[PDB]
């Protein structure tokens, strides 16, 4: 769980992020409370656009599918009915899949969730709460469940998951399950083995997270 | 060194006080709960204001969103029947001001700006599902009114913090490191925009760069030395 | 006239018979569901009412107070469709409120009223932008002083008016009007949707039982 | 209106002067004068409502049955007790669908200690005896809402407030974000204020041990509110302000609706000829030419699965599959269709 991430390093856009897991690395940005096309209106609460670009070539169905994952995760975060009949653009770089793209998309997901969040507090756009997602896996021989795994590691799984919750109380309490990704062949003892272990892990993200955050925004408030 | 707040966090204060919610804080409609949806540094005025306390979360933002009673810099961009389309930010809801509002005002009498015309305007109305509306003269102002066209000068582009304290704390000392080189006016919008124009160029693009470069660092100390060498190197041709 | 289907005759343009020494004239007139058309047979040509719709056949006559009889011969469904009760001049209609600018109000018409109530539902989709959009002005919102009006303390986004349609005016928007006792928002929650379940208590307010909020619209007359 | 009560306690001024006829002015027409007028607007507020003090929680509502006041003598007892204490709460509830004017059907009071419940219909005759506490101005009542409770006192139970501290005004003096009862019970007591049972008349006996717990509760809500109110009021330099609003609600006297005071105000409360018939049957003979002229499925491919008629299943506890009948989903539909349109007709804002 030794992630890296900065703040603020985009010129042309409200808010942005450079979050690193591993040699998974994604830079995302932000842009909003905008006026939105028509098609995107939305009466009473914000719209969100979201684009998720991957690493090598263009983007396929397969990064269609992230967009629409993380649109699960950061559509309940923000407090959409403060900007009514407005846009915000999200926008996610992959820079480096940290994976082997042709099988797993894991490492990329929830890079972009915690990306995304993290240009979201840059923005300073209005969230119910905050979020932290990380990757996990398991293994048949080892019959482990591994948090935060490698490349190497998932060519050798029998399931992957994508675990975001959204915390509350100082990151402390669990909110909600915001997406919960499980691919493979898993039962149920091991699908709450992974919550409990995951939800762990994820509480520390958001600890780390809460620390960069601070870190990077308060020299540029005033005291 | 401050007192953080995130999203979710329990707010502090008790409901059995009442208090007035500033920019960060949201009142659910549903749920009557107040909660935090900013991050930043939370502010609580004392008590003995009228009895009523004032709470707000000073956040980091670049982006604007209109509010009353707000002093703004916007460019005129369109013509419509009854008032101005006017733009506080690139890529935001245009706000309107109309023909009515100005300083020598009648229902016959016509303002004679052009499209691309600078305003300093004040911005009496913001609906938050209706198009922001900004007036040259107010009635909170009362007969007195700075408001209209700004002629020439240079407009700089500033986050919403920075401009929030170049407007309303004076222990700023951008304004005066600026005054110890050269003489110049200045309007300061909410909206993070900032119009410089002194009377050679030379010195309206000096006080530009030093504006960005204070911006930038936002190290109180550095400007007035970070200043000298920006005068300086101007002279250097 | 047992069944109806498009495309079946009905009835010549003109009917009589003979009743107490008197022949009375029956006038036929193409109602909803059917339409006057030309055919030909022997040589001679023939005008006659012909069904255009899949129903059972339907007649009515009247006489008002503001030898020939007027009849009245039209179709009905025989068995919720939006089709046949298109929205036209004069006609009531449900909409909901999509944006405010000062200058009009924006709906999208959802359902449309009958005389007695009942009512006929869009099936089209409002997310695709599917559904017959209108507008209603600012001096058509209320009857007395319809030169200051504030659009929003009349409506608010996600409101439901009822309206009643002035003209079909372009192919975009419909033109509407709620200067009536009985037009304006029938159905609305706090905080654009946001908060709990108002009711129109006045004809002028809102209220809410939970929030304890009360927000100004131009509703119906309860 | 003729106050119904014969005996003053706490009084400054006999009974006597009380019981003057006024004469007819400009402004207003004769009636009688609130007796409890003058000790409302002289006898001293007990010095403890006077000082900031630490507050008081509501009795565990478990510890505790609520007491049910219908006979002469547990009101006697309940007198009693009253007269021990150095502040009460007290609400009513009121019936006006079955009676012209309206019938005072409860009266709650809550001491620190317990609640009592008063049929006030068995008891009509009789409450006129707690004036030794309503009219004592050591004890404060606590009210919450209480400007219309002040008139109905009156009318019916010949029963006055010398004392009265209102927490509507509190919650208005201190700018409080909702007056509502409730609100406080909510955010105070933990504690979800319920709608319904108010609506439907409170008549019928037995009372519902539903019916019962929200007045059980509310007592003490109210008395949380007063105690709230006690202390940041004398905090904020307003609880001066809340007295006197709190003593012209008290003041107020019930009058009847024709000898109402002119000025409403919250002190008192009350062609065709052308066209041949032989033509036309002409028409009639070459339309029947014309309409006489006039006059098994089966499915080799998609014909089978794709027209198929709706079905719903419903598994069991032991996870076997069953066909909802085709004719339950009519039978709910009908039933969904009564429920609405019998259910939306009421509904009471307060």
């Amino acid at each position: 769980m030794s992630v890296q991430a900065e703040i603020g390093i985009l010129d042309h856009v409200d808010g942005s992020s450079e979050f690193v897991s591993q040699d998974t690395k994604v830079i995302c940005s932000v842009t909003g409370p905008i006026e939105p096309k028509a098609r995107q209106e939305l009466p009473t609460q914000l719209a969100l656009e979201i684009i998720v670009r991957p690493a090598k070539g263009v983007a396929t169905t397969r990064e269609k599918v992230l967009e629409d994952k993380l649109r699960a995760v950061l559509t309940p975060l923000i407090t959409r009915h403060c900007y009514p009949r407005q846009l915000c653009q999200i926008t996610c770089q992959i820079l480096e899949s940290g994976e082997d793209e042709a099988e797993f998309s894991l490492r990329e997901l929830s890079c972009c969730i915690n990306a995304a969040f993290l240009a979201l507090v840059d923005a300073g756009i209005a969230l119910n709460s905050m979020c932290a997602s990380i990757p996990i896996a398991i293994i048949k021989d080892t019959s482990d469940i591994i948090v935060d795994p490698t490349a190497e590691q998932l060519k050798i799984s029998l399931s992957v998951h994508t675990l975001a919750l959204e915390f509350v109380n100082g990151g402390k309490v669990v909110k909600n399950v915001l997406l919960l990704d499980s691919n493979g062949d898993f039962n149920e003892d091991q699908l709450f083995s992974l919550l409990e272990l995951g939800e762990q892990k994820c509480q520390e993200l958001v600890t780390n997270i809460r620390r960069i955050i601070q870190d990077n925004i308060s020299p540029r408030l005033v005291v | 060194m401050s007192t953080f707040i995130f999203p979710g966090d329990s707010f502090p204060v008790d409901p059995t006080t009442p208090v007035k919610l500033g920019p960060g804080i949201y009142c659910d409609p549903n749920t009557q709960e107040i909660r935090p949806v900013n991050t930043g540094v939370l502010h609580v005025s004392a008590k003995g204001k009228s009895g009523v306390q004032t709470a707000y979360i000073d956040y980091s933002s670049k982006r604007y969103i209109p509010s009353v009673n707000d002093f703004v810099i916007g460019v005129i961009i369109g013509t419509f029947s009854d008032s101005y389309k006017v733009s506080l930010q690139n890529f935001s809801s245009s706000v309107s001001l109309s023909y009515m509002a100005f300083p020598n005002a009648s229902k016959k009498n016509r303002p004679t700006l052009q499209v691309g015309d600078l305003v300093y305007a004040r911005v009496c109305t913001a609906e938050k599902e209706l198009e922001a509306e900004i007036e040259c003269f107010d009635s909170t102002t009362g007969r007195d009114a700075g408001f209209g066209i700004l002629e020439d000068g240079m407009i700089i582009d500033v986050n919403l913090n920075f401009a929030r304290q170049l407007l309303f704390n004076n222990d700023f000392p951008l304004l005066k490191v600026l005054a110890a080189h050269t003489k110049f006016e200045v309007a300061i919008g909410l909206n993070g925009k900032i119009w410089v124009k002194c009377e050679e160029l030379s010195n309206t693009l000096a006080c530009y760069r030093t504006i960005m470069e204070c911006c930038q660092k936002n190290d109180t100390a550095a400007f007035k030395d970070i200043a000298k060498r920006q005068f300086k190197e101007i002279l250097t041709v | 006239p047992e069944i109806a289907y498009p495309g079946k005759l009905i009835c010549p343009q003109y009917g009589t018979e003979n009743k107490d020494g008197e022949d009375i004239i029956f006038n036929y007139v193409p109602g909803p569901g059917t339409k006057l058309i030309q055919y030909e047979h022997n040589g001679r040509t023939l005008e006659a009412i012909t069904a255009t719709l899949v129903g059972t056949v339907r007649c009515e006559e009247e006489k008002k107070t503001d030898t020939v009889k007027n009849i009245l011969v039209s179709v009905l469904p025989g068995t919720n469709d939006f089709a046949n009760n298109l929205p036209k001049e004069g006609d009531i209609v449900l909409t909901r409120v999509t944006r405010l600018s000062l200058q009009r109000a924006n709906v999208e018409i959802l359902a449309v009223e009958d005389k007695p109530a009942t009512f006929s539902v869009s099936q089209a989709s409002s997310d695709l932008g599917e559904t017959f959009r209108g507008i209603i002005r600012s001096q058509d919102v209320r009857s007395t002083d319809r030169d200051r009006v504030k659009v929003i303390e009349c409506f608010k986004p996600g409101d439901i008016v009822r309206a009643q349609v002035l003209s079909l005016g372009d192919g975009t928007n419909y033109y509407l009007t709620t200067a009536r006792n009985d037009l304006g928002v029938v159905f609305a929650r706090a905080a654009n949707g946001a908060g709990g379940l108002m009711y129109a208590t006045d004809w002028q307010m809102m209220t809410s039982p939970v929030t304890g909020a009360t927000e100004k619209r131009k509703c119906a007359k309860p | 209106f003729i106050p119904l009560l014969k005996e003053k306690p706490n009084a400054l001024k006999p009974l006597s002067e009380s019981l003057r006829l006024v004469d007819d002015d400009e402004n207003n027409p004769s009636h009688y004068p609130h007796p409890y007028e003058y000790e409302i607007d002289h006898q001293e507020y007990s010095p403890e409502i006077l000082q900031i003090r630490e507050e008081i929680p509501s009795k565990s509502w478990d510890d505790s049955v609520p007491i049910w006041v219908d006979t002469s003598t547990e009101l006697e007892s309940m007198l009693e007790d009253l007269k021990n204490t150095k502040e009460i709460a007290v609400d009513l509830e009121h019936h006006d669908y079955r009676s012209y004017y309206g019938i005072v059907c409860l009266m709650q009071i809550s001491t620190r200690e317990r609640d009592y419940l008063v049929d006030t219909l068995k008891l009509r005759e009789n409450l006129h005896i707690l004036n030794e506490v309503f009219t004592n101005p050591s004890i404060v009542k606590v009210f919450h809402g209480a400007f219309m409770n002040i008139i109905w006192l009156q009318r019916d139970l010949g029963l006055y407030v010398v004392g009265l501290f209102d927490t509507y005004h509190a919650s208005k003096a201190i700018g409080l974000p909702r007056h509502s009862l409730a609100y406080l019970l909510e955010n105070f007591a933990n504690f979800k204020t319920s709608k319904k049972y108010q609506l439907a008349d409170w008549r019928i006996r037995p009372l519902s041990k539903p019916m019962t717990a929200y007045a059980r509760a509310d007592t003490h809500f109210l008395l949380n509110i007063y105690d709230q109110l006690r202390n940041k009021l004398i905090e904020s330099n307003k609880l001066a302000g809340v007295l006197y609003e709190s003593r012209n609600v008290a003041k107020r006297r019930f009058e009847y609706s024709k000898y109402r005071p002119l000025t409403p105000s919250s002190e008192v409360y009350s062609l065709l000829e052308t066209i041949s018939v032989p033509q036309i049957r002409d028409v009639m003979e070459r339309f029947s030419v014309l309409c006489n002229s006039n006059i098994t499925n089966s499915s080799i491919l998609l014909g089978k699965i794709l027209p198929r008629e709706e079905h719903d299943i419903a598994y069991s506890k032991d996870g076997l599959p069953n066909k909802v009948k085709t004719e339950d989903i009519r039978i709910r539909a009908q039933n969904f269709k009564s429920a609405l349109a019998n259910l939306e007709d009421i509904i009471f804002e307060i």
